[PDB]
């Protein structure tokens, strides 16, 4: 049983030990012989077996035990509903800022420390530079130098004393560096005693905003995830369709693309590159990221084949598939007919009338039983 | 100003700062070879290169790595493949046998200058009018020497982590002594100009008056510090002597190499827009086709000489359009698929083609074996290979509702009436297995795993009955010609038809 | 060849210490190249003023000469804010920029 | 009475094409709301097309002959919370 | 941005006017063209800016876009020409970029041309359409209605 | 106005600035179908008429603002196109079965 | 303090259960809303324990 569920922000530890193994190639099967790969979206040995009781390359395919691992193979031997309960975590080279947290109607990271939502989104796409820590020189902190020239020309005040930073980092920095007690402390006093024009309607907020922050126990880093967890290799499925043209979800896509973007930096920043094009992939990097959680936010990012765009994570669960009308609510169910109806004046007001055929197939089990209990039948499978 | 466009703004930040240059490539090449000329001529030292990679020359004689891994042969016989590479053997053994007298030198007096630096007492020239030559033979020697890439990076690389100790164990100084307010350019030339002298940490209390609150501390500190770097200097290291400076043009020359390329690189950026403009709609987007781009274009200018190409444009498009089209192959596919299986399959459906718009109607699969000299087998496998599945969000519909999710079965799944028949079955097993006597009724139980989830072979049974390996098949068919009646599997049969 | 108990610790050893796959089956004599790759994967276990050091900082760096020559250095001279001096600056770049495209 | 399901709801299929089934849409689940009907709308989201375990031993006790039912979580509610997962949220269950 | 603004409406290729549009617009407002100009003429906007003040003080009729005559209708004809047409673009663009390759020198025709280049832009007309559905063939009324 | 010729008329040159090689159209040919109507219902066939167009290669411009090209004589080559389906006599449009 | 009024739609924006308010409304709005503040339902509706 459960009671009192309770939904927060994931940590990158929490995340960690949900998880099982990291993806590192975007792999889905092999095209000569359709089995999971080592490191891709569908692993055997991060998402466990995909027979029941058969692990692979034949060798504990007896099914007696349970608890034993292939050694050459590397993949326990388990039921395939455990493939549907194991989630595996993607490592990010570079923090990417959450979608949802950022253009959501209000600005929930606008609301920390009192910064504009233009402002933000131009640290995110590496137009300018903010700068934090300012010591006796000019250009304090917050300044938020836009022009190259502030950062190269206006840098001439020694290289102590005086730290600027860009993209993810910066937000992440930001939010490492806020206090909750002290801006909770400066906002209540200011809040009594005041005039009350339209500096309430931000303080409010802003107090609303930190003292969730305080109590629920999240702190105001997480935010800025690093680490992306991946859905079990069974809401995605890859079912070959019949003539041996298989038919995947388009989930796969987003997680293809964010692999490939992530191995691109990780390749990036080992061979050394200049910072426009590293600059460029963290850019890349961030927005799918961000459009694999919503897709509506930013641009549209539509397949090349298909003319429809892509249903992510968050359209999935709005109207189409979510627990509106399609899951929860609303679902088919089983031990039904549907025919079309007459009117008969003979049948009393508790007596409707019911074809034979349906009825046959409706009481199919009760029948059985009947048949079982009454004696002329024997073995369920005879009846 | 808003763009909402990750392209949009990767081009106008390459059009708003980059340029086009003609000769300006010239320039680019010169100061690369310049870069490269000054590393390699701070790289070749005494007693740190030199000896390090003396130990591999050594072991020459073998013709494993001493010819033709530690020195490139291209270089060498334009100075002047199983046929070739002959007289280079014989070059390298003449340059091992005159470098032979140059490692013999010094070879005994590097020891005794490091113990005279520890020491610190200040060297005469008794030494240094023999060490100067010998540090001119041996320069002279190396300079002609043109060793390939590998061995000067590998080289470079322990330069590099040897540099990072010293800067750490510096940092770590400087960490000990900024709690009393001391600068680094101070303290730096003054531990230069005093690391000889062991007792350096003591004779600077006299001039800092200032420092005697926390001499007491420096003292403690710095002298298992330097008694730390100078058994670090003594075990597998030169002495300083402005080892600084050495270390400094090394990564100067570096620095500026790097500098160079990257100016090289970000002039010709805007030429790899133009050729993953051509190859568009094949599974990848346009940004990461221009970063493949780039990433081959920064592949390219490492190598560019003064060869019959002189346009650096006419040699990077060729990287540029390698990098794009080996990569759309592999990602943008949805699939693993090999290299030589794609092309196979581009040259396949070519010439299909063009034999169905040159002989025909269309080319039949039983002549492309013969056309293209390949198996019956391999061509007959080489198509149906079922590449870029349908989405399964595709509306089979007209309309927005009506998805493919909808109308697929699935067949893992077991429905509850075969399940049902499995509890059935399990239960007339066990009344069934009640009139046989308990030994027969034993040994079928666990020769079949009827209530045993382990398996038992006629061995492992016999091991723990008392018939070790004849009659127990006896007794099984004893048991299953029992159970063969009508009258006691009568209810048992229903099950197999 | 032979498959003997010393077959198979030569190969082990040679494969470990270091040497070139190609010739470990001629050294051994007999077995194959396709042999020994499938032992070991069975088995397991696979003129200016200024020289190129004196270059500080807002310098000219136009180079001038060979640099595999004797004497190579650069202008360095006033070239602050750019690479290149202004006297080369206009022969190094695209003279007479005019391009422009649609966006 | 008993068809193929759906492949990641686990569901029955709809439509008349392979053995469909009656949707009971979501202002049918009012009607029973607005009866006192608890038992009737608990057992026919859960023991009849969501729950995959408990879905077979209704089957097995209507054809053994004894009625009764056992329901513990239905698969949508699974699913929905693999997928809250996915994202940053964290969905965690508690006692 | 010169280019950029005589691309927008004096393009041929980027702004088609077809020439029942032309007649329209000369019913609407007298021009004396048609039929000869296909691109927005640099009176014709100032003839509109008149002709939308005039209105705005009055002595002018509005047009109801409900009015019958105000809407044409496109057979299979204009659909599958202009779906070739677009086609033909697309051809036309890939024989462009892959005629600098190979050497024009000492070739001949029929090489430089995709052997599919709009071939499939015709195909998924009929096959995947709003406009083109399946055929009511029940009976001799459904057929003809 | 109407049909593939109006097309081919509107953008019939494909030209080159870099070596300056155009495309030029002269007429078109649509020939018999290859299956019937009454096998294209049974086969499952898709009823259409394989397009003909003839493109001549030569090109009037040359190197140093010469007149007449090398190759006086054009090529006139003929060059197959996708079929495009045929209308019945009812206008069924009977792309496959 | 007086009560305050508010429409039928925006009556269960603000409401304690965010799985009764997640299944009408947007799922962003009242997913992200009740993420940071950590609301725990107690499935006391009737749309919970459906
Ligand atoms: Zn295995
Ligand atoms: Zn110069």
């Amino acid at each position: 049983t459960f009671d009192q569920i309770r939904i927060s922000l994931a940590s990158p530890e929490k995340i960690r030990s949900w998880s099982f193994g990291e993806i590192k190639k975007p792999e889905t099967i092999n095209y000569r012989t359709f089995k999971p790969e080592r490191d891709g979206l569908f692993c055997a040995r991060i998402f466990g077996p995909t027979k029941d009781y058969e692990c692979l390359c034949g060798k504990y395919k007896r099914m007696k035990y349970k608890g034993i691992i292939c050694e050459k193979c590397g993949v326990e031997v388990t039921l395939a509903r455990v493939r549907r309960e194991r989630m595996g975590h993607i490592e990010l080279a570079s923090p990417v800022a959450h979608i949802w947290f950022l253009k959501s109607l209000p600005s929930r990271i606008a609301m920390m420390l009192d910064m504009p939502l233009k402002d933000i989104e131009r640290v995110l796409y590496f137009e300018y530079y903010i700068v934090t820590e300012p010591g006796l020189t000019p250009l304090k902190q917050h300044q938020l130098l836009s022009e190259d020239d502030y950062m190269r020309a206006q840098e001439e005040y020694g290289d102590d004393s005086f730290t600027a930073e860009i993209g993810a980092e910066a937000i992440q920095n930001l939010l490492k560096a806020i206090d909750l007690e002290k801006e909770a402390e400066r906002l209540r006093e200011e809040l009594s005693g005041t005039v009350s024009d339209m500096k309430q309607k931000k303080f409010s907020k802003r107090l609303k905003i930190l003292e969730a922050f305080q109590e629920s126990g999240n702190r105001p880093e997480w935010m800025v995830l690093t680490v992306v967890p991946v859905i079990p290799p069974e809401l995605r499925p890859l079912v070959p369709l019949d003539g041996g043209r298989f038919a995947t979800s388009d989930l796969n896509d987003l997680y293809r693309r964010v692999i490939n973007r992530n191995n691109r930096l990780k390749r990036l920043i080992e061979l050394r590159a200049p910072d426009i094009i590293i600059r460029n992939e963290k850019r890349m990097l961030q927005e799918s990221v961000d459009a694999l959680f919503d897709n509506g936010r930013r641009g549209r990012v539509i397949t090349g084949a298909n003319k429809r765009p892509l249903k992510s994570l968050a359209d999935m669960l709005k109207g189409k598939q979510g627990r509106f009308r399609q899951n929860l609510l609303g679902k088919r169910v089983d031990y039904s007919g549907r025919s079309v109806i007459v009117v008969g004046p003979e049948l009393k007001l508790h007596e409707c009338g019911l074809p034979k055929k349906m009825a046959l197939e409706l009481f199919k089990p009760f029948i059985y039983a009947r048949l079982d209990a009454k004696g002329l039948s024997g073995t369920v499978k005879q009846s | 100003d808003r763009t909402d466009d990750p392209v949009r703004m990767y081009l106008r930040e390459m059009g708003s700062v980059e340029l086009l240059s003609r000769e300006g490539e010239i320039a680019i090449a010169k100061r690369i070879e310049a870069g490269r000329d000054t590393m390699i001529r701070g790289l070749c030292e005494s007693a740190l290169t030199f000896e390090a990679i003396m130990v591999w020359r050594e072991e020459l004689g073998t013709g494993r790595i001493l010819l033709r891994e530690v020195i490139d042969l291209e270089g060498t016989y334009a100075a002047i493949v199983s046929a070739m590479e002959g007289e280079l053997r014989e070059g390298v053994m003449a340059i091992l046998d005159a470098i032979a007298s140059e490692f013999e030198a010094f070879r005994k007096l590097q020891d005794k200058l490091v113990g005279s630096r520890l020491k610190g007492e200040d060297l005469s020239d008794a030494d240094r009018k023999a060490y100067e030559g010998l540090s001119a033979t041996i320069i002279q020697h190396l300079k002609t020497l043109k060793l390939n890439n590998n061995r000067i990076e590998a080289l470079v690389e322990q330069l590099y982590a040897i540099n990072k100790r010293l800067i750490g164990l510096e940092g770590r100084l400087l960490r000990l002594a900024d709690s009393y307010g001391i600068s680094r350019g101070e303290f730096l030339k003054a531990y230069f100009g005093s690391e000889l002298n062991p007792t350096w940490s003591e004779q600077v209390k006299a001039m800092g008056v200032r420092w005697t609150k926390f001499v007491e501390n420096d003292s403690q500190s710095v002298t298992d510090i330097r008694s730390e770097i100078a058994a670090l200097a003594t075990e597998t290291g030169v002495p300083i002597d402005d080892y600084r400076r050495i270390v400094q043009t090394v990564q100067k020359g570096e620095r500026e190499a790097r500098q160079a390329k990257k100016e090289m690189v970000e002039a010709n950026l805007r030429l790899v827009i133009s050729i993953a403009k051509k190859y568009t709609n094949r599974g990848l987007q346009f940004l990461d086709l221009i970063q493949e781009g780039n990433i081959g274009l920064m592949k390219a200018v490492d190598k560019f000489e003064y060869r019959r190409g002189y346009k650096f444009s006419t040699y990077a498009t060729w990287w540029i359009r390698q990098a794009i089209t080996r990569s759309i192959a592999d990602q943008a596919r949805t699939i693993r698929i090999p290299v030589h299986m794609i092309e196979t399959i581009n040259k396949i459906v070519r010439t299909s083609r063009q034999m169905l718009h040159e002989i025909g109607r269309e080319p039949t699969p039983e002549e492309l074996a013969e056309k293209l000299a390949m198996p019956l087998e391999k061509v007959r496998k080489v198509l149906k290979i079922a590449k870029e599945p349908i989405s399964l969000e595709t509306p089979i519909g007209d309309e927005e509702d009506s998805h493919l999710g909808d109308f697929i079965e699935d067949k893992n799944a077991i429905l509850p009436i075969d399940a049902a028949i499995q509890s059935n079955l399990r239960e007339t097993t066990t009344r069934v297995l009640a009139s046989l006597t308990p030994r027969e009724e034993r040994v079928l139980r666990m020769r079949f795993g009827i209530g045993m989830n382990t398996d038992h072979t006629l061995e492992e049974v016999g091991q723990q009955f008392s018939v070790t390996r004849e009659r127990i098949r006896q007794i099984e068919a004893k048991a299953l010609r029992k159970l063969k009646h009508p009258s006691r599997s009568r209810k048992l049969r229903s099950f197999l038809d | 060849m032979s498959w003997t108990d010393e077959r198979v610790s030569t190969l082990k050893k040679l494969w470990l210490d270091g040497l070139s796959a190609s010739q470990i089956a001629k050294q051994l004599g007999g077995v194959t190249r396709n042999a020994v790759i499938g032992k070991v994967h069975r088995l397991g276990l696979s003129p200016g003023s200024a020289t190129v050091l004196t270059l500080g900082a807002h310098m000219c760096k136009w180079p001038i000469g060979d640099p595999s020559s004797e004497g190579f250095t650069f202008c360095g001279r006033r070239s602050s804010e750019g690479p290149y001096c202004v006297e080369h600056a206009r022969v190094a770049y695209q003279p007479q920029q005019t391009k422009k495209k649609s966006g | 009475s008993i068809g193929p399901y759906s492949l990641v709801t686990q569901q029955p299929l709809g439509g008349k094409a392979q053995f469909g089934g009656q949707r009971f849409g979501e202002m049918e689940v009012w009607a029973l709301e607005a009866y006192g009907a608890a038992y009737t709308l608990q057992e026919m989201l859960t023991v009849k097309s969501d729950d995959v375990a408990g879905r077979t031993k209704v089957y097995e006790s209507i054809v053994r002959g004894d009625d009764t039912f056992e329901a513990g979580i239905p698969e949508s509610f699974n699913v929905l919370v693999k997928e809250m997962r996915s994202l940053g949220l964290n969905v965690e269950l508690e006692n | 941005a010169e280019a950029m603004f005589k691309s927008l409406f004096f393009d041929a290729e980027r702004y088609d006017l077809s020439s029942v549009g032309r007649v329209k617009m000369n019913m609407r407002l007298e021009q004396d063209v048609s039929d000869e100009v296909r691109i927005l003429r640099k009176e014709d906007v100032l003839a509109v800016l008149k002709v939308l003040v005039g209105l705005r003080d009055g002595r002018g009729e509005i047009d109801d876009i409900d009015n019958l005559g105000n809407r044409r209708v496109r057979s299979v004809g204009e659909l599958l020409e202009n779906q070739y047409r677009v086609g033909l673009l697309r051809m036309e663009r890939a024989i462009k970029e892959r005629m600098s390759s190979v050497d024009i020198d000492t070739v001949m025709p029929h090489d430089l041309i995709n052997a599919k280049p709009a071939a499939a832009a015709v195909r998924e007309f009929f096959g995947s359409s709003q406009l083109s559905q399946f055929m009511d063939q029940t009976n001799p009324l459904s057929e003809i209605t | 106005d109407e049909g593939v010729e109006a097309v081919f008329k509107s953008v019939f040159p494909i030209k080159d600035f870099n070596e300056r090689a155009v495309l030029e159209y002269v007429s078109y040919e649509f020939e018999e179908p290859k299956y019937d109507v009454e096998e294209c219902i049974q086969r499952d066939m898709t009823f259409a008429a394989p397009l003909k167009v003839k493109l001549r290669l030569i090109v009037f411009e040359t190197e140093e603002e010469t007149g007449a090209r090398s190759v006086k004589d054009i090529k006139e080559q003929d060059v197959y196109m996708g079929d495009i389906p045929l209308m019945t006599d009812k206008g069924t449009f009977i792309v496959n079965g | 303090t007086q009560p305050v009024l508010l429409g039928i739609t925006k009556a269960s924006l603000q409401t304690k259960s965010f799985i009764s308010a997640a299944s009408f409304q947007e799922t962003t709005r009242v997913l992200t809303e009740a993420s940071v503040h950590g609301k725990t339902d107690t499935l006391e509706g009737l749309k919970e324990n459906v």
